[PDB]
């Protein structure tokens, strides 16, 4: 069983980012440029229809440790958002409460952490919370 | 039930007749992946620098070529902002009878001579061509701030 070094996985993450997936209705690209390290990526999420998040675009944080992909990565929102698992005050995911991190497979990446929480976007109890104003975001 | 003989020769070869100029050593975790370290070439701007490089040796090699990337930030036309190499052996040029000994010597014969004019090269290049004094003496100056520790 071959693993590909973090370093290594994180480029193809990269190349695969900017050639894009899908609909597009997820995106991911590092927050820094020079970052040689690999280590903090910009998510997007475009709020799914027939939501509250609909029409919103939704920017996150995600960082890749030192143990990435063995171990999960840390995510955030940056923009505000009312959803199960997120911390309103802070934006913090709560790996317990999403599965694909709570569950985390080393076969997991970065499109598939903002495509389960695009996915979770349209769950019963996640898709009628009354949201914050469109455009706010957490500080730090 | 491990690595193929070609892997385990390249690997014991490695350490037992070492490339000058060159340390490269295994990772403590993946038999594939290298740490490998460079000298900046004699009579270059990067000379008295060491530069941290990684190597990766995939699952079909050796059909498939190595991956090597930069650790160290370095000035050069043919290597990125990410430590990415543009060098033709790497993609395109690659063939099974190249050793990693191959590839890595090479990467040495880039510092020592870049390729300011290779269509992949990053924006670092016009400053190459245009102004190469000023791009040597930049160089240097990268290797004083970044590959001297």
């Amino acid at each position: 069983g071959v693993k590909v070094p973090r370093n290594f996985r994180l480029l193809e993450e990269l190349e695969e980012g900017q050639k894009g997936v899908g609909d597009g209705t997820v995106s991911w690209g590092l927050e820094d440029d020079e970052d040689m390290t690999l280590t903090r990526w910009t998510g997007m999420i475009i709020g799914p229809p027939r939501t509250n998040y609909e029409n919103r675009i939704y920017s996150l944080k995600v960082e890749c440790g030192p143990k990435y992909p063995e171990a999960p990565p840390s995510v955030r929102f940056v923009t505000k958002i009312n959803m199960n698992g997120i911390n309103n005050s802070s934006g913090m995911v709560d790996a317990r409460s999403i599965p694909v991190l709570a569950k985390w497979q080393n076969s997991y990446s970065i499109k598939v952490v903002l495509q389960e929480l695009r996915r979770l976007m349209m769950s019963k109890e996640n898709m009628k919370l009354p949201q914050p104003p469109e455009g706010q975001t957490y500080n730090n | 039930a491990g690595l193929p003989r070609r892997i385990i020769k390249e690997t014991q070869r490695l350490l037992a007749e070492p490339v000058p100029g060159i340390k490269a050593e295994p990772d403590e975790s993946n038999a594939r992946y290298f740490h490998v370290v460079i000298a900046g070439p004699q009579d270059s701007p990067f000379e008295g620098g060491t530069f941290k490089l990684e190597l990766f040796l995939p699952e079909e090699y050796p059909m498939a070529a190595p991956k090597v990337r930069f650790m160290t930030k370095i000035y050069h036309p043919n290597v990125d902002k990410l430590g990415r190499i543009c060098l033709d052996i790497l993609k395109d040029k690659w063939s099974p009878a190249l050793q990693i000994r191959t590839v890595l010597l090479s990467i040495q014969a880039l510092l020592s001579a870049p390729n300011p004019d290779d269509p992949g090269a990053n924006d670092v290049a016009e400053q190459w061509k245009t102004n190469e004094a000023q791009a040597i003496e930049t160089a240097r100056a990268w290797t004083r701030l970044y590959a001297m520790n």
